[PDB]
């Protein structure tokens, strides 16, 4: 499961038909300050069925390039992307923007959405979910939250929070013919079982990456629900033992010991529903020399086997472990014109 | 023609963190204007030639 490949044409600031790669299992997208890495992390989202009402513009043509100072560069734009599967030949998927309306395609055969998502469900991306996609803040805001703060996320990422009304609903004709309770006992064990379908393999999962993450196996972490009959109703603990430290809650932790228990955390939610690639945007902006090395070289461990690895990164303690740089560098030009290199890092010692 | 200076001859010998250092400083001086930069195929050379705000030696310029 490999993004082996993105083509552009006239999007955002990529002017002109572009080839953006190919991705090796580790490839980072670097470049000076400037608007074309978030336009090449927007293509990636754009190509696998984000909707224009996420992707901070007001219209579909307003995604072509130039259209936003009312001189758009063609009618037409696309974004395209070769997936490899082992075993099965090259897919390419595309979504062209022609006028008005997006077309989409798989291998030039012309799919609706529904098909194309479809497709891309199946390989493991979820558009819904953003599974693939780590935004900027994702870790300062995971390491924020409280106790009862993670279980409402694990109550939407498990589909549980949705049978919330109709959990209550039933309790309600409960408190008030004892065969109401066997309907709230039905409502409450699928809350549960959604709820631990997905918490259960998040806390099985956090340990061993916590480990990893620490270079450590001294390291170890714990999720377990205060409510262990109702998880839902109450909070999530998190408590790790951090590398020559006591077991402590997370929101206890030293300043940097923090951040990487809270990337172990993230790493987690996103090990329930993986993708076969994982864009991280920044996510070293909240790393500092203590930790940056150890995360850099646990993607690059991870990149191997898990998942194929992606970063937009402004750090060089971080990009540097990458097999792949793209550079993104800007021309001059009526709007702002982004382009690309590839550099093969691999060739050098270190 | 101008002169033009190879990112891959300039990354002989260098380490990984050198060589990034190098072929980030390429996108540098890119924006700054420079330089302009050429690349055939991906993870083919990347040549640098002269830019309209560097008129020195590119040799001189990447030692």
């Amino acid at each position: 499961g490999f993004l082996k490949l993105i083509e552009i044409e006239n999007f955002k600031s990529y002017k002109g038909r572009q080839i953006i790669g190919p991705f090796q299992r580790f490839t980072a997208i670097i470049g000076p300050n400037g608007s074309g890495k978030s336009n090449l992390m927007d293509a990636i989202s754009f190509v696998l069925g984000e909707k224009t009402s996420n992707l901070r513009v007001k219209t579909l043509r307003d995604l072509i390039h130039g259209a936003p100072v009312g001189k758009p560069a063609a009618n037409r734009a696309f974004v395209s992307m070769v997936y490899s599967e082992e075993g099965a030949e090259d897919r390419t998927f595309a979504r062209v923007i022609v006028g008005g309306s997006s077309e989409y395609k798989i291998n030039n055969k012309v799919v609706q959405l529904h098909e194309y998502s479809e497709e891309l469900e199946k390989l493991g991306i979820l558009i819904k979910a953003r599974n693939f996609l780590v935004f900027q803040g994702a870790v300062e805001s995971i390491a924020m939250k409280n106790p009862k703060e993670r279980t409402a996320l694990f109550e939407e990422i498990s589909r549980s929070g949705e049978l919330a009304q109709e959990y209550d609903k039933r309790k309600k004709e409960m408190v008030k013919a004892k065969k109401a309770k066997q309907a709230f006992e039905q409502i409450k064990k699928e809350r549960f079982d959604r709820f631990n379908a997905c918490f259960e393999s998040v806390a099985t999962n956090i340990d061993e990456i916590y480990k990893a993450l620490s270079r450590n196996s001294s390291a170890q972490a714990f999720l377990g629900p205060e409510n262990p009959e109702e998880p839902y109703l109450d909070g999530i603990n998190y408590n790790c033992v951090a590398p020559g430290k006591r077991f402590r809650p997370m929101d206890n932790l030293s300043g940097g010991e923090k951040t990487v228990a809270a990337l172990a955390l993230l790493f987690a939610i996103h090990s329930y529903k993986p993708a076969p690639f994982f864009v991280l945007d920044q996510i070293d902006a909240a790393l500092d020399n203590t930790n940056i090395g150890k995360v850099a070289n646990y993607i690059k461990e991870q990149s191997t086997c898990n998942f194929q690895a992606i970063v937009i990164s402004l750090k060089e303690e971080f990009y540097t472990k990458a097999e792949s740089l793209i550079g993104v560098y800007p021309e001059q030009g009526d709007c702002v014109i982004s382009k690309v290199l590839t550099f093969d890092l691999t060739k050098y010692p270190d | 023609g101008a002169e033009s200076i190879s990112l891959l001859e300039l990354c002989r010998n260098t380490n990984r963190k050198q060589a990034a250092a190098k072929f980030y400083s390429f996108l540098v001086l890119k924006k700054q204007q420079a330089i302009e930069l050429t690349q055939e195929e991906p993870y083919s050379d990347i040549i640098a030639t002269p830019g309209p705000r560097f008129h020195g030696s590119l040799e001189v310029l990447f030692q």
